[PDB]
């Protein structure tokens, strides 16, 4: 085992297969817009006593909804949200259309933050018509947008061989989320700035850029599987509070949720079917000077090394997380004791122990580091869970 | 205050509004770069150098020519507090108090007065942070920060103080730090209302061009030496100790 | 902007370049005399303004 | 998965434009005769549909070892007549693809068929001469065999086989078998009768 | 006139004059496009987007592209002439053919 | 009035009137909804919108 | 004179005292201490166009 909470015993497993991904096209970028009933961005998420709509999780056509709630004037509920934006997209669609034929439909790359920005600024209503000639990529993602200056600097801006673009509202809320101990945790991603995400060519040119600016909340990595490239994701200091007896600022929060998707990753992999993400980890990088020592952006750092090693937790994960079993834990986590495992964070590398069985190490190119000295004392298998049973059972 | 889940919406449903508008549209500071720390040197202590906070949000101008514009936190700001006193003058427990042509000219009032036509919340996300740090460097009395903090209790920054002695024994002054404290500070009054009015009503040159406007208005101010004499000031200051230890 | 030429020169002496720390204790002895006087201070901010 | 063409078995697909009633290029033809190479005694289930506002169909099939086998035996691959894809014009909405088509399951028709094929492809070694009595229901010996053996195979109908064009010999003919005199003018080393003598 | 680099000053004058309008890439995070034209008066200032016009991104600068290449193409060319006499009254000619 | 570009005048008109009571997705940062409706007159200038 | 390429450009112009087979003390003529290839001099754009 326990480090204040206690986690499940000597079986830790992990996924072992990761798929490949494909480049984001015309093609598909066409499709995303005059979204079927089938495929559709977003999907909701619902209260699980109510069994009512309450929030929607946003995908890969639109997530730079960076602006203010009430800059879009979206509708109240969701069967009026979801006619609106079927709605409002094919008029985009066809803007699109307009400038850029689809006879060039083969193998035409497309710029994920310009596809982003898009639509953020027509849903917004903020000068669309400079980014749609910048939509066509060619030589790399970034350098086509570090030297221009077409569209708004809340979207993107540009440092000098870093660009700096604001990620926003990965979840959206909608008029019956009420905070009950029953709805869904938004881990603080239903706000206008939680973060702000560092995209370059190398780690070297990011590494020289936090030597002059300040690292004072945190920076956290991906180092498996970047999304449009390698960059760094720097947390803003504002609160989401979701947890009556706890107030988690945003670098933590962030931290927290995806740290429980790896804890609950580890449970679901049965060595045969892939997954998209061999970890979900972040792994605090330069700011764990002006962290403290033993609070929960600390706590929270060896927790997330743990499901990177690949431990499992003692009481099982629900399949939607429920903010008072979110509360519950993080009022386990900052407990009393002593961290019993042998692993320890470090800024210059995260490591993997020897028999750890993630085969994550090989799979990248750097970042992972296979160190060979310390050694855990369990085997590698899934864990069994179970029913209910509902009535006391007698024993003998 | 700390937990808006104490204030009833049944009992007090502005003030449980108020609360939620301060804790969620509040500003959140950031930081800027000035300086040159090759030639200069990096006063600032508590800080990394080449770094300046500030507390509110920055927007580096993509145009020289500016224009109005609505879209910043500012504003966003402005146009809740009269939201907010729209559904005070709302509310049914206070309206029948006041009159028929009273409410609709204060709800005319309170609509008007959130589109008024101001560039100062412009002004300070775009220019006022460029222009603190052109002027930086040029201080004699070079810039001294504690971080902002924007609403967390745990990290408000109480007791900035110095030392000069060590205290009884003892040598490490990471060891007599903690004991041999001088508190320093004072506080400033200003004056509210004419902040406010600077606020709601400041406007532009009716053509102006920012890169020819600071062109000509930092050209005047580089030709001073006096900068580079405290530089050669800190250093007699820096060997005189030496020389009394 | 400025200019500074390109020309092979006589040798010149011009001492401005100090290190991090000696600005440092500068600082705080600059500081070590201002704090709690507020009739130094409030002078430098209106020369600011 | 995601496929990628690497691995052994799996689905393959195409998708070429077809517009009006247009004879076809030697490329889109190709192309045909190249899926037609890379998968061979498959289903194959075509879709005809207006995709982005231009007609366009696809072909989808499932590749195997086995015709992965049938591949290394030619030396150069046929090309396929399009009067079958030429002459269509429907619009036939396609679906996903799947890797197991069939949802009911195989006939006991058809897994009979198996155990007589695993049992000739066992018994066939490499580098010898065969002789096919019977075709059956399809030409499935020039999979089952290894790639340098020559084959012949007798019928009663004309074959639908593509002639010429082999890295060994072959023989497709048709004579009505239970006739005499002509094992004489042929030449081989073991005989295969499957479910054509009763 | 004679200056060793009158084109980098005809291309730096418009180019500092397009500012805010149009942005081009320069070497280093000094020498920013807003430096005035008076200052490159020696070769080891030009600069790379004028060296390379390759780097000038027609969507992003198509005028100053166009006053890039309108320079690069249609800028006058040297020539020389005869004068004077060798075999009498000699040459004073330096570096120069005489 | 005989210039072609005079109903996009008579339109923009009523978008400077009203900014931030209701906006419109103009097309670039310079000729914005709050740029006055005098500077449209050129083809070029006529929004999407 | 060259045109718009950068590694034949002149930049200094010097007088050699010495020969060519000793060492001495470098003497660098006045001509090498202007910041242009020779005294700079300047025109009015607007009389010569």
């Amino acid at each position: 085992a326990n480090v204040w909470g206690v986690r499940l015993a000597d079986s830790l497993s992990s996924p072992t297969i990761e798929t490949r991904t494909r480049h984001y096209t015309l093609h598909d970028f066409y499709s995303d817009l005059d979204a079927s009933v089938g495929k559709e961005p977003w999907r909701p998420l619902r209260n699980q006593r109510t069994n009512e709509i309450v929030a929607v999780q946003l995908f890969r056509p639109l997530q730079g909804l960076v602006f203010d709630t009430q800059l879009y004037g979206f509708p109240g509920t969701f069967s009026q949200w979801e006619q609106f934006m079927k709605e409002k997209l094919r008029v985009l669609k066809y803007e699109v259309l307009r400038i850029y034929p689809i006879s060039t439909y083969n193998h035409d790359r497309v710029n994920v933050f310009v596809a982003n920005a898009l639509v953020g600024a027509f849903l917004s209503n903020q000068a669309f018509y400079d980014l749609l000639p910048l939509l066509i990529v060619n030589d790399t993602m970034i350098s086509d947008l570090l030297g221009t200056g077409a569209a708004l600097s809340q979207f993107f801006q540009s440092h000098g061989e870093v660009l700096e673009v604001a990620a926003g509202r990965k979840y959206l809320q909608m008029n019956n989320y009420s905070n009950d101990d029953d709805d869904p945790p938004l881990f603080a991603k239903d706000l206008s700035d939680y973060a702000k995400a560092f995209y370059s060519d190398t780690y070297e040119v990011l590494d020289r850029f936090f030597w002059t600016h300040d690292s004072s909340a945190g920076v956290l990595v991906h180092y498996d599987k970047p999304t449009n490239g390698n960059h760094y994701i720097l947390g803003t200091l504002t609160q989401m509070v979701s947890a009556p007896p706890h107030i988690i600022n945003a670098t933590d929060a962030l931290l927290l949720e995806s740290c429980l998707e790896q804890f609950a990753a580890n449970v679901r992999a049965r060595s045969a079917q892939p997954v998209t993400r061999l970890d979900q980890c972040y792994h605090l990088r330069w700011g764990a000077q002006y962290v403290g020592e033993d609070s929960l952006t600390y706590r929270l750092g060896v927790l997330s090394l743990l499901a990177t090693n690949g431990y499992q937790l003692a009481r099982p994960i629900p399949k939607q997380l429920t903010n008072r079993w979110l509360s519950s834990f993080v009022s386990q986590v900052v407990s009393d004791g002593i961290n019993e495992t042998p692993l320890w964070p470090q800024e210059r590398y995260v490591q993997i122990a020897y028999d750890s069985p993630s085969v994550v190490d090989g799979a990248t190119q750097y970042g992972y580091v296979r160190r060979n000295q310390l050694r855990l004392g369990m085997r590698i298998s899934a864990l069994q869970s179970l029913s209910d049973t509902p009535a006391p059972v007698q024993w003998l | 205050f700390m937990n808006i889940q104490l204030i009833s919406p049944i009992d007090a449903p502005i003030l449980r509004q108020w609360a939620e508008i301060i804790h969620r549209y509040w500003p959140n500071p950031s930081q800027i770069r000035y300086g040159t720390p090759n030639v200069f040197g990096s006063a600032n202590l508590f800080t990394p150098p080449e770094v300046l906070l500030l507390p509110i949000d920055h927007q580096p101008a993509n145009v020289t020519t500016p224009t109005l514009d609505f879209t910043n936190e500012l504003t966003n700001w402005r146009a809740r507090v009269c939201e907010l006193m729209k559904n005070l003058v709302d509310n049914q427990r206070y309206q029948p108090g006041w009159t028929q042509s009273l409410v609709s000219s204060m709800r005319g009032t309170l609509g008007k007065l959130k589109l008024i036509k101001s560039m100062t919340p412009m002004y300070l996300q775009q220019l006022a942070p460029v222009e603190l740090a052109v002027i930086a460097p040029m201080l004699p009395f070079p810039p001294f920060q504690v971080p902002y903090v924007r609403l967390d209790r745990d990290r408000v920054p109480t007791m900035v103080g110095v030392t000069r002695q060590s205290r009884d024994t003892i040598t490490q002054p990471a060891l007599s730090l903690s004991t041999t404290n001088t508190t320093v500070g004072v506080p400033l009054a200003l004056d509210a209302r004419a902040i406010t009015v600077a606020l709601l009503s400041g406007k532009y040159p009716p053509d102006l061009v920012t890169n020819v406007w600071y062109a000509d208005a930092i050209y005047p101010m580089y030709a001073d030496t006096e900068v580079f004499s405290n530089l050669q000031r800190d250093v007699i200051t820096c060997e005189a100790v030496q020389t009394l230890v | 902007t400025v200019t500074s030429p390109y020309a092979p020169s006589v040798n010149r002496l011009m001492p401005y370049r100090i290190s991090n720390a000696e600005r440092q204790i500068s600082q705080i002895i600059r500081v070590m005399n201002i704090g709690n006087n507020a009739t130094v201070i409030q002078p430098v901010l209106q020369d600011i303004s | 998965y995601v496929d990628d063409g690497s691995s052994v078995t799996g689905i393959e697909i195409i998708s070429i434009e077809n517009p009006g009633f247009s004879n076809m290029t030697q490329a889109a033809r190709v192309g045909i005769s190249g899926l037609c190479a890379n998968v061979g005694n498959a289903r194959k289930s075509i879709a005809i549909y207006e995709s982005h506002g231009a007609r366009v169909l696809t072909i989808t099939s499932r590749r195997s070892p086995a015709s992965a086998r049938r591949k290394a035996r030619l030396r150069y691959l046929p090309l396929i007549d399009p009067r079958s894809l030429e002459v269509q014009a429907r619009t036939i909405l396609p679906s996903n693809p799947v890797l197991f088509d069939n949802i009911n399951g195989a006939s006991p028709h058809v897994c009979l068929t198996m155990m007589y094929n695993f049992e000739v492809s066992s018994a066939v070694y490499d580098g010898d001469v065969v002789l096919d009595l019977g075709t059956g229901p399809e030409a499935k010996i020039l999979e089952l065999i290894p790639s340098t053996s020559p084959v012949t195979c007798v019928d009663i109908r004309p074959t639908a086989q593509p002639n010429g064009c082999w890295n060994v010999r072959t023989t497709f003919l048709e004579l009505d078998y239970l006739s005499d005199g002509w094992i004489t003018g042929v030449r081989g080393d073991i005989v295969t009768c499957m479910l054509s003598l009763g | 006139t004679t200056d060793p680099c009158a084109p980098v000053k005809a291309f730096m004058t418009l180019a500092n004059m397009m500012v805010g309008f149009e942005t081009i890439p320069m070497d280093n995070q000094i020498y920013t496009q807003s430096r005035r034209a008076s200052a490159f008066s020696t070769p080891h200032t030009w600069p790379r987007c004028f060296m390379n016009i390759q780097l000038i991104s027609p969507i992003d600068a198509p005028i100053l592209r166009q006053w890039a290449e309108i320079i690069h193409r249609y800028w006058p060319n040297p020539s020389q002439i005869r004068y004077g006499t060798p075999n009498v009254f000699g040459s004073a000619n330096l570096f120069t053919p005489p």
